[PDB]
DNA sequence: TCGTAGCTGAGGCCTCAGCTACGT
DNA sequence: TCGTAGCTGAGGCCTCAGCTACGTT
């Protein structure tokens, strides 16, 4: 049960390296990851197979350009996010939890 | 694939886009992943959406639940294909002997009978569940001398007094009768996957519904709806149906290890139609 | 309970109002009511609806059929409580008799080398043509000879050349392939509707050999349509393709549009696989 | 699981739009500095923590220099996750500031 | 509370900015953070540094190492002022009984024959160990250039520890400054001798430079003290504070390390 | 082992090379051979070395002293092999009569008194200044009368009026806490470097008391600047305070720079203190 | 050859509303 | 009232080299 964050700085110098954020950004969203902040992208995953599944979804989508990296938080250490200012981002996407109401 | 049970109970209107179901009312507006999705229920009749969100929940196998206006479901969307090549497991079920499918229907009705007379234990009729283990043990194919009604008499009878039926027109029986049909979904939808037609019931094949293969294979699991009632037998009818999803979060001992109960409904349906092919010999067992 | 099929493939948005479904949006409106309708088939991709409306369908026990995006059937609507009269048909099918499967599906590829006949006679082989009927003559039981693929062969060396083969890859295949997948998609719509399921063939890999076995027939349409546009690029022959849904073919003695004609022929070659009739329908080109 | 050696994961995306905003930014962005924490990545820095008491301490100093704008995150990775972070692309940051080891050269 | 011992070797030159040590050589550069640092040893004649750095170093109480040409210790740097108010324990040191100094001297002299024995024991001269406890109820070399390293090593550690509760080094408890400027620290780090003498023996086959690096084990190994596994330094403050503290008579009984 | 007493303020580069000392500055160059060097003080955050430098002022068991930003010593190098000979002092200080310790502090503080006074008589005030000198022929050891508050008292009213206390919060008081500062930091250097330690004063919460206390006459030189520019801003009077480096003073039958008249004074009094001589030095303004 | 605090302007990073071209 | 992909220009986010003013109640 996790959230895998994905973090980059991309390059804007040529119209390559833009077109290759977009088309990179572009798989993020259809794969389901959730912008947090500017530049930083998390996607909730279910178990192993999931994870090792998307890492190798990844590297065949590189954009080899920039520094783009990955780091595995549990559920748990996630959940626990401070927010030193501003607030929750409160999507069901972003939550974790079995049953979802579109308003109740 | 997915894990979410999806609730949409808002006037909202429902669309597709990048893999997300869009959902969007007035006040705000959501993106959920499909791959996130195990269930969509469509809790109310204010609610909009498109045949292209239709044509992907059907590709990603997603349970689609409709409901009437006073909210309870009357029906599901019947994928006709898939896993592809499903022809393969159709030409098998067609030849299922029916010695065979007497076997299977048997040991299921009488897992089921156990697991109702588990859950008479666990209300402290040590007595009457030991006469239900009784009937388990003069079962013959097909139970021609209907053990499973007798069965199923006595332990309602128990459980909500002997002036309680199963017929008619009580908050108790609302609910029941709302978590079978969840159960009955769940297991229609895994049939479907495995290439089977869910029309054709074990023992009546289609004589008296489109769903009666569904409505067999769930059958061990009825308890697990029974439960919950018995539980919120004291509650209004809102209460029990809320306290039912349950059934989609909890977590259920199969197998040696705990497992959600949808997985359980994947890999005892995909095993008991092996044993049903004779690929093997041992149905799957589902106690409580 | 009605009789209507209401097929809807349109951009579109379906409502319920005062036991009419409510069909919009301009150019076009209209209002069907729900005493009327058999069955509602959503052909595509660009229609919206909403729940109050399928409620009310499931209500009226009315067949509901959604599509993919090629217009083939996926999946239907399956009530708790109650049922259509689709839902006979599928025991039917199961009882369906080998034997009959055989008469049945030999009839259809007899109509269909006797279509690629009249085909090429249509082209001034009178000598080729004549072969084809000789062969369809020695048909019996399922083709075990394999007399079909064997028209099959000589029909499109004839049309196409020696050098010709249809395995190959070029925009005349193309074409034909464009064409057959259009006649599949419309069976395989009627075959639903029906009760019937698509999946397994008469003779016994595709969702959809049943459809695959009754267009048979109807090939020689596609084939024309190519012959004619065989000089052209492929995007103007997948144009001309779609002339097999606004023009009229000959069907028991009434010039009719296509679907009109899929829908009966369907129904009809149904009807005497389930032997409540003698005689496979015909068509002719 | 253990923590010991965790790293603190602090994210911003902070107003740029007037003056005091960016002046808030600069402020805040040294105490960071001076506080020790590593630049990752653009909006995104690191600060390795002993243990837990060095977190709660090092969070209390935090919402002290809270500046009150934009959208300001932290996250506790433990240095097993953080030491096992894919490089999808580009190279990692070899500074001394950024290992965990006890005895450290320069030039040996 | 730091944890690094920053060891430079590399002809470069130490700045201070924003709370780091900076280090830049050809063409290493390098930021530390001061609160990360424990020890800052200048181990080459090659370095050059400012004394914006060395006051932050004093300001975060970090021990400073100096060497000479052949890389061995030669001095350190020595705070005046350890503590707030460090003149509240001055007054109180001056007042420490005869009697009560010899009390506590005694006792950490028995601590190290303790250990030494120990130390023997492990190496199985069961014999003469059991002799050191009997004495206890009553040349130029490799060898001893690493041990008087290591002892130079922890004379520093204890010299700064004393500093920081409010003491001064000069003056050992027996003897009051007579040979010494840190005859406290030299009194006190008596005890903790013998982990130096394990890691020489352990090492007494090999090269000098192979035993200096091989000491440096003290800042990073775990000694059991109190009950729990600790850092050399921790150990080394708890037990400084605790020992200053029987001295100026507000508890009774030395705190004990053993080996 | 040298006699040198060498002092660095200036943003500069030390080395070493011959024997040498090397000290360099934007335009300044100098070479001082070490055997003439007895102690090094690094009174500024300014200045950069090298760790060759310092083994070799290791090695001539050279006293090194560094400061804080402030120019207060916070520190010095402890060699681990031999001393330099300030550290007999310590054992000195320690050994210092109280009796001796309260002739020598009230001494100190009677010179102050009659500084004050010689500064009301250089601003025509004859009158309160012979006052003055009465407070001093009443001292006694350790002033336990107060004499030295109430020649404060009636000092300052005289010069800055009767509503002025040395409690209130003005440009006139900020200007002379600036300035005794500054008096403070100079002996708190000298005492360190006699081998004192600075944290206990002859008469008794700071870290410098017996530094505050050696500074005692030098105060007025403080009061008369900041008189002179009593009228002006802070900053004005800061400024005309770093007249203290710059001016000359009687001391001895000499005009003597300031700093260098502390060390004197300081080692001087030190002396006295030891017992090694008789009679405080004496300032007079 | 020492530091700080505070601001600026050059220049790269990052997102999004709005548009075009397209699709059995 | 169905979807996709791809680009642009407006506008906000973010860092860094480079400059000025300052330096013991
Ligand atoms: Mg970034
Ligand atoms: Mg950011």
């Amino acid at each position: 049960y996790m959230r895998l964050l994905l973090m980059f700085d991309m390059p804007t110098d040529t119209a390559s390296d833009r077109k290759a954020y977009r088309k990179f950004r572009k798989f993020l969203i259809n794969e389901g990851f959730i912008m947090h902040q500017f530049s930083v992208y998390s996607k909730i995953l279910l178990n192993d197979t999931a994870n090792k599944a998307m890492l190798a979804r990844l590297k065949q989508n590189n954009p080899q350009r920039g520094l783009i990296t990955l780091l595995n938080v549990t559920e748990k250490q996630f959940s626990r996010m401070i927010y030193l200012h501003g607030e929750q981002d409160n999507r069901v996407a972003n939550s974790d939890e079995r049953i979802v109401f579109l308003g109740e | 694939m997915g894990w979410r049970t999806v609730v949409v109970n808002k006037h909202s209107k429902l669309s597709y886009k990048n893999n997300h179901l869009v959902f969007k009312a007035i006040d705000h507006q959501e993106l959920i992943h499909l791959s996130e999705i195990d269930v969509l229920l469509l809790e109310t009749t204010d609610i909009s959406l498109t045949t292209m969100l239709l044509k992907r929940l059907i590709d990603e196998k997603i349970l689609v639940l409709f409901c009437d206006d006073k909210r309870l479901p009357i029906g599901k969307i019947l994928p006709f294909y898939g896993r592809h090549d499903s022809s393969l497991q159709l030409t098998r079920q067609l030849a299922w002997t029916e010695e065979r499918k007497g076997q299977v229907w048997t040991a299921i009705i009488a897992q089921k009978i156990t697991n109702q007379s588990l859950h008479l234990a666990q209300r402290d009729y040590g007595q009457k569940a030991a006469a239900l283990l009784a009937m388990r043990a003069e079962l013959r194919l097909f139970d021609p001398a209907n053990r499973e009604g007798h069965a199923a008499r006595s332990y309602f009878n128990t459980l909500f007094g002997n002036d309680f039926t199963r017929e008619q027109e009580n908050d108790i029986n609302a609910g029941l009768n709302y978590g079978y049909t969840l159960l009955l979904s769940i297991f229609a939808r895994e049939l479907v996957q495995t290439g089977c037609f869910t029309q054709l019931g074990l023992k009546h094949a289609n004589q008296f519904n489109d769903f009666n293969l569904a409505s067999d294979l769930m059958e061990p699991f009825r308890p697990l709806v029974d439960q919950i009632i018995y539980e919120n037998r004291k509650e209004a009818f809102p209460i029990m149906k809320r306290k039912l999803f349950a059934l989609f979060m909890n977590t259920y001992m199969y197998k040696k290890k705990q497992m959600f109960l949808t997985n359980i409904a994947t890999d005892y349906t995909k095993h008991v139609v092996k044993v049903l092919n004779q690929e093997e010999e041992g149905v799957p067992e589902f106690g409580i």
